[PDB]
């Protein structure tokens, strides 16, 4: 999943309603 | 450099990489080459045998700048 | 005729590689005939020759690689024709040269001393006992370190010897008398958990935890790390 | 001070280590990369080049015989390269490596040789994965980076066994067709790109009698652009 990416400096790196998010993810809503 | 050129020539002759022109007469050439290599060995051996048979500051100075390309320090 | 058996320059080679001053502290100066000074001088000459210059560079980097081991590596090439006196004379030089910073010198000295121990076991044994029981702490420590260098270069004697050896220069094989049990009684070794050199979300987390526990339970200091990490 | 040897050009002390220490250092780097690729990513290029340097050298002059010495720092370095590129291949190490500028001009050759006999990820298979990663990428590297990518690919080609039959030429040919379809819309205008010609020359040497036959047409279009 994590993918190599050339950063802004030019070096390598490994990179792969907030309350409403809880409301939808909450099993009580289901 | 002379010594190393001769050394690499003897090495190539050892590998079978004889000079291209050589590669019955060639057998005689190889035999004579071995005899002459032994002649070289004998001469160099009897020469090396003859050759074998504040001061600290200058000793360190001499040792620390033994640049062979810069003669008069070797 | 018979040039390959009586080489006149064998003894002068021993005299050359035996006439260094191994007793030097290498502090603030070196003795004029100190062996480390000689090795540094040879390395400087090799660099000068390299800077002088095709195939010559290949010869320099593949068969010279230094100039100091030229005597020892010569005598190793003439081991079948060396007399016992020559072995006895070359033994102290090869012994002293085992602790060289230069790897080629150390390897050649180890090969030469192993050949000496193959040919003159009594003198080698006496020297080893004198060094191991020596009155100086430094001498005993150096004896153990030299033993370790011999152990390392144990496998690098036949390549340095001759392109057609081991048919001549017979070395007595280890004479095993008894036989091990027909099936080996225990496990030959415990495999190391998750070796770095072997190429291969609750499930991922538990797998990571299992791998971490296995690595923590496996002892890496108890395996040959470099031997197992080399390809075949 | 201890009497040591200096490099007359820079004044630094010359240092030499034995195989038991070089192999230990290689294994230490291997463990570090294995158990933490994210931390090793910034330092990955330098580590790979430094260990490929050891892989390139030969412990003994006997290049005819395989270096079967148990220590064999060269073999340890080869194992390091093989394991690193097998592990990080799914993470796109190949497009990232071939895009980046490589200081060690011999690292691509050492990578090709050390992965040549690898059965899990052959050098040919490594080339195929590099091509697949470049092709599947949403945006190909920019005009400046694409030149470096082509040069690195060509250098990798030079060290590949391009005459060796394998079950990949009918696949590498299609990958290269699709990868060359995009170059005219990527490469810069007035920059020398002989690396593409070197790649074409290497490709036209494959033993397949039919892969190059199909590859010839995108070759013609890219040559027209060039
Ligand atoms: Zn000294």
């Amino acid at each position: 999943t994590q993918m190599f990416h050339e950063d802004a400096a030019g070096g390598w790196q490994l990179v792969a309603p907030a309350c409403l998010q809880k409301m939808m993810r909450s099993s009580v809503f289901h | 450099a002379l010594f190393l050129e001769c050394a690499r020539f003897v090495h190539r002759c050892n590998r079978g990489n004889w000079p291209e022109w050589m590669k019955k007469r060639n057998q005689k050439l190889q035999w004579s080459a071995a005899k002459l290599f032994y002649q070289w060995g004998d001469a160099i051996g009897i020469r090396l045998n003859e050759l074998c048979h504040e001061t600290k500051r200058r000793l360190r100075k001499e040792d620390e700048e033994e640049d062979f390309l810069d003669d008069s320090t070797v | 005729e018979n040039y390959h058996r009586n080489m006149s320059w064998l003894h002068v080679m021993i005299l050359l590689c035996n006439q260094q001053s191994f007793i030097c502290t290498h502090v603030d100066y070196c003795h004029p005939h100190c062996y480390l000074h000689h090795s540094r001088s040879c390395a400087r000459l090799v660099r000068a020759i390299k800077l002088l210059y095709s195939g010559m560079l290949k010869y320099i980097r593949f068969q010279v690689m230094s100039l100091s081991p030229a005597p020892l590596s010569l005598l190793i090439k003439a081991a079948p024709i060396l007399t016992e006196e020559m072995y006895g004379d070359i033994q102290p030089a090869a012994w002293e040269l085992l602790l060289s910073m230069d790897e080629h010198m150390a390897g050649a000295a180890a090969a030469m001393f192993l050949l000496c121990a193959v040919k003159v076991p009594d003198a080698v044994s006496d020297m080893l006992m004198s060094e191991f029981h020596h009155a100086e702490t430094v001498q005993r420590l150096n004896a153990v370190l030299k033993f370790h260098t011999l152990w390392r270069f144990r496998y690098q004697v036949w390549p340095r010897m001759e392109e057609g050896a081991q048919q001549i220069f017979k070395i007595p094989p280890p004479s095993i008398n008894f036989t091990l049990p027909s099936p080996v009684l225990g496990m030959p070794s415990v495999p190391m958990f998750d070796p770095p050199w072997v190429p291969q979300l609750k499930n991922l987390q538990q797998e990571e935890e299992k791998k971490r526990l296995g690595r923590e339970a496996s002892l890496i200091t108890a395996i040959p790390i470099t031997q197992e990490a080399c390809y075949e | 001070t201890v009497m040591a040897d200096k490099c007359h050009d820079c004044g630094a002390i010359l240092e030499e280590y034995d195989e038991e220490t070089l192999g230990l250092a290689i294994v230490v780097l291997s463990t570090f990369i294995h158990l933490s690729p994210d931390l090793a990513a910034p330092l990955l290029l330098d580590i790979m080049q430094s260990v490929g340097r050891l892989a390139s050298s030969t412990t003994f002059s006997n290049q005819a015989e395989s270096m079967m010495v148990p220590g064999n720092a060269a073999g340890v370095a080869k194992q390091f390269l093989r394991c690193i590129f097998h592990q990080l291949a799914p993470n796109g190490i190949f497009p990232q490596l071939f895009q980046s500028a490589i200081k060690d001009g011999t690292f691509l050759r050492t990578l090709a040789t050390s992965l040549m006999d690898f059965n899990e990820l052959s050098s040919i298979a490594a080339l195929s994965q590099l091509l697949e990663g470049l092709n599947n990428k949403k945006n190909l590297p920019a005009g400046g980076a694409m030149i470096r990518c082509l040069e690195n690919i060509a250098t990798f080609m030079e060290a590949l066994p391009m005459d060796s039959p394998s079950s990949l030429w009918t696949t590498i040919s299609n990958q290269f067709q699709t990868f060359f379809a995009k170059l005219p819309c990527v490469l810069p205008l007035k920059c020398s790109l002989d690396s593409s010609l070197r790649i074409m020359i290497c490709l036209l040497k494959i033993p397949s009698t039919n892969a190059t036959r199909s590859l010839l047409e995108p070759f013609s279009k890219l040559l027209s652009f060039v």
